[PDB]
């Protein structure tokens, strides 16, 4: 399975949006997608895929997050 | 009829209901929802009537009862629909017990008044060794060693257990057939202990290669492993939040997990006899903490091999409230067995005064979720209740429940009735031996089965 | 006076069990009063720890014996059902035995025990 | 046992609680 | 084989015996009896 | 253009590589700790002469000089983290008393060996490098990897490796493979 967290949310109605720090937890695999990280997040955030933006992902030395 | 109507129309009968059965209102409602503030909103050992209690002993086949889990259906405020996996299980509380036996039984514990029921068992054996010796092969779907630990999933849908092949079976509740199995894949991944996350399918498993185990029994996987303890992890409690708590023995640590915020906080006790003896002016000091039990998601209570049942507070790292010697001292050694010389005199010098005296050890303890009593455990031949103060700094004991004779390894409850008025049934597993270890000398009255007191409230 | 002496204060019996549960992990412990005697033969004991509730506590008074005549330090724990635990093993265990290894992973935690059962002797 | 004056010298806003707080989901 | 084993079996009980008497300013019979 | 980022060599060379008893002691210390060469001692040289020295100037200055004990209780609380120093021994006077070999025995390698997941110093350096050895949830494939005293009883094989627990490594399931066949 795969787990998703997210952490060190503001609220940023100047730019009229949620930031957050975004933690994958995929073991046994090696990595997630942005796509499908994008489609959980719009599911778990009930926004449209179309609203959430996800980048800079560094996966740990030695894997697994 | 739109699915806005139909809950419109459920949530007018709950009112209607709570109508008839009554300001008042105004407070029902808000109790519906004090689990969700972790707090403790039920103060009832005050009207609990221990002295009054229908004791009762049951007696089973199994030799060494090694833990129980009772499932007991509750009514979802948000759909209001009972938690019972189906229409033929409404309002069936049943009860799940492991032995060292390798024998997994399900009993119907309804009826307060009448004994457990047995209705379905299932037994492993040396059939199901595997053949691999690999670890990531140890996929068999029965057990074929010592089972340690079992725990009923909140939806009535399944029950796990595990133990010390190294493996996650769920099993299901109607059948006990099993469905899933999940290795550990550790050379030392013993499971000694489950505890479901309430109102959810998240399981904690502490395991005694140090680590702790999280799975999620709906999607069958493993999820994480947490990391810091020190020792072997030989209990584990967990409430509606995703904060388990859990006690490490030889290492004393008591360790809080935020599995959101993948922090842990370390509680520990540093007690020291000589200035608890200064003080004063027989203290042992702790040598494992065995077992834990949430009171709240900020309280928790553990107790100790040398019998002290302290109680903490996540704000604190040290106890704030201690009980020593929660149980008694262990009898002294006869002077005919301590000893081969025929003067009783010698024999009596071998005894050293009160020297080799030692403190029962607290086998189980359970605290009712978010109330202010919890029940404590051991060899002693009682179960002692106790009650925590309004202002949780303190608890006093509340009463005792002779009726258990042997080790209790693992207690229950479950209530029935009303709001105002609930009848309150303990269950605990009773055995001859420790579930880890067969250390302990032969208790004189001891027995396996299935130990039951029924309690209820008045005043 | 009594046979069984010199005997752990509490503090002291905490102590001693700690290293004995890390002996256990690193393979460094004996457990059993006749394993416990073999080592005082060869002389690879660290030092013994004896039970003082042992029934009777005359099948362990060998190893004082054998200790003291090979300047082995030794001490006394009240109870066996706790030395067991610690031990690692599911049954009561009466006598235990450190083995010698200055390569150990323990030996700091091994040397700080020894210390003191050589003030309590 | 016996053995056992004049000094000459607006709060800030108050701390708001995070609005958000995370959210976690497990699939497959 | 099942001779050599009561043989080892009752040595280790003899060798607890002898403790008991060498080791016993008035040894009894008691533990003689049990073992 | 962009500011300059800041480096600095780990060792040096001693004041005469050639004398017999150093020779000799790094002989017996490489092999004692299975080290690749003598830059390795060298490193561990020049981090320990720049604590001595560190503690040395500390220990000429004035007790309680402010200076003195803000900089020497962080020494010390270092060095006892790290696993060095003893708790019993928190005091500069001990810290002038360290060795090479102090700092040698916290390294990953002798602690893998150590714990017995492995048969010898170099097995274990085997392990490490073959990412079989992880320090808590971390796998670590630095053999140098200083070991502090809360990490000491986390080092465990990997969940990833075929010793801690996943399948067997391309040699086992080839020859698997083959032996079906
Ligand atoms: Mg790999």
């Amino acid at each position: 399975a795969v787990t998703i967290r997210t952490r060190k949310v503001i609220s940023n109605p100047l730019l009229a949006r949620k930031q957050f720090v975004v933690d994958v937890l995929h073991p046994n695999r090696a990595n997630v997608s942005k796509d499908e990280l994008r489609e959980k997040l719009a599911e778990v955030y009930k926004a449209e895929k179309d609203a959430v933006s996800v980048f800079g992902f560094r996966t740990q030395f030695g894997g697994g997050k | 009829e739109n699915p806005a109507d139909k809950r419109r129309r459920l949530a007018k009968q709950y009112l209607e209901n709570l109508k008839s059965e009554a300001d008042i209102i105004a407070s029902r409602l808000k109790e519906d929802v004090a689990e969700q503030q972790g707090r403790v909103f039920r103060y009832f050992g005050d009207k609990l009537l221990i002295s009054e209690a229908k004791q009762s002993f049951t007696r089973v086949g199994e030799n060494n009862l090694t833990c129980i889990s009772c499932f007991q259906p509750v009514l979802n405020k948000y759909t209001f629909e009972e938690s019972s996996n189906g229409d033929k299980n409404k309002g069936r509380l049943f009860a799940y017990t492991v032995s060292k036996d390798l024998q997994l039984t399900k009993y119907d514990i309804t009826d307060f008044s009448k004994r457990p029921k047995k209705l379905k068992y299932a037994k492993g054996g040396a059939k199901y060794i595997p053949t691999s010796k690999h670890e990531y092969e140890n996929t068999t779907e029965g057990h074929y060693d010592e089972i340690l630990t079992v725990a009923a999933s909140p939806d009535g849908k399944y029950v796990v257990t595990g133990g010390r092949d190294r493996k996650l079976i769920v099993w299901s509740t109607e059948s006990l057939s099993p469905v899933k199995v999940i290795p550990t894949k550790d050379r030392r991944g013993e499971v000694l202990s489950l505890a479901f996350r309430k109102n959810s399918d998240q399981l904690y498993a502490s395991c005694a290669d140090f680590k702790i185990r999280t799975y999620s029994i709906n999607q069958f996987s493993q999820l994480e492993i947490l990391y810091g303890h020190h020792d072997i992890v030989e209990d584990i409690s967990a409430l509606a939040m995703e904060r388990c708590v859990t006690v490490g023995a030889r290492d004393r640590t008591a360790m809080l997990w935020k599995i959101p915020d993948e922090t842990r906080l370390t509680f520990r006790g540093g007690d020291e006899p000589q200035k608890l003896l200064r003080r004063w002016m027989l203290f042992f000091c702790e040598g494992s903490i065995d077992v834990v039990s949430m009171v709240d998601d900020f309280h928790f209570i553990t107790g100790s091999d040398n019998g002290n049942i302290c109680l903490w507070s996540l704000a604190k790292k040290k106890p704030i409230f201690t009980e020593r010697i929660a149980h008694g001292i262990l009898p002294e050694p006869s002077f005919n067995d301590i000893s081969g010389e025929t003067d009783e005199e010698l024999r009596k010098r071998q005894l050293q005064g009160k020297k080799l005296l030692q403190p029962f050890w607290i086998t189980s303890l359970y605290a009712i979720p978010y109330s202010n009593v919890f029940i404590s455990g051991s060899w002693s031949g009682s179960l002692k209740v106790w009650k925590i103060s309004d202002n949780l700094r303190s608890f006093e004991l509340l009463g005792e429940l002779s009726g258990a004779k042997g080790v209790v390894t693992k207690i229950q409850v479950v209530e029935s009735g009303k709001h105002g008025k609930e009848k309150f049934r303990i269950l605990a597993s009773i055995a001859k031996e420790h579930r880890l270890g067969r250390w302990i000398a032969n208790v004189s009255g001891a027995r396996n089965g299935i130990y039951s007191a029924v309690i209820d409230q008045t005043g | 006076n009594p046979k069984a002496f010199p005997l752990a204060d509490a503090a002291l019996t905490q102590q001693i069990l700690d290293v004995v549960q890390q002996a256990a992990n690193l393979r460094q412990l004996k457990k059993g009063a006749n394993e416990a005697t073999k080592t005082l033969n060869r002389g690879i004991s660290e030092f013994i720890i004896m039970a003082a509730d042992c029934e009777p506590i005359e099948i362990l008074l060998h190893l004082p014996l054998l200790c003291e005549d090979k300047n082995v330090p030794y001490v006394f724990v009240p109870s066996r059902v706790a030395l067991g635990r610690a031990c690692g093993v599911s049954r009561p265990v009466i006598a235990a035995s450190i083995t010698t290894n200055d390569a150990s992973a323990i030996k700091t935690q091994i040397y700080a025990v020894k210390d003191k059962i050589e003030t309590l002797l | 046992n016996i053995l056992s004056r004049f000094d000459p010298s607006p709060r800030a806003a108050k701390k708001r609680r995070p609005a958000a707080k995370g959210k976690n989901l497990s699939f497959k | 084989k099942n001779k050599g084993r009561i043989s080892r079996y009752l040595a280790n009980k003899c060798s607890m015996a002898s403790r008991i008497d060498n080791y016993s300013e008035e040894p009894s019979n008691v533990f003689g009896s049990v073992l | 253009p962009r500011a300059p980022r800041t480096y600095s060599k780990t060792y040096s060379t001693p004041k005469r590589p050639y004398e017999s008893s150093r020779l000799d002691a790094e002989l017996k210390l490489a092999g004692e700790f299975g080290l690749k060469n003598k830059k390795e001692i060298y490193r561990i040289s020049f981090q320990l002469s720049k604590i001595r020295r560190a503690a040395r100037d500390l220990l000429t200055r004035d007790e309680k000089d402010p200076k003195r004990l803000f900089e020497g209780n962080a020494l010390i609380r270092r060095l006892v983290r790290v696993g060095v120093l003893s708790e019993d021994k928190k005091k500069l006077d001990y810290v002038l008393a360290l060795k090479v070999e102090d700092f040698l025995e916290r390294r990953l390698q002798t602690q893998v060996y150590k714990l017995g997941l492995a048969k010898s110093v170099h097995h274990a350096r085997v392990l490490i490098t073959q990412r079989h050895i992880a320090v808590g949830k971390q796998i670590v494939n630095i053999p140098s990897f200083m070991v502090r005293l809360d990490s000491e009883k986390h080092i465990d094989f990997a969940p990833t490796s075929p010793f801690g627990g996943a399948r067997p490594g391309r040699v086992a399931r080839r020859n698997a493979a083959r032996k079906a066949e």
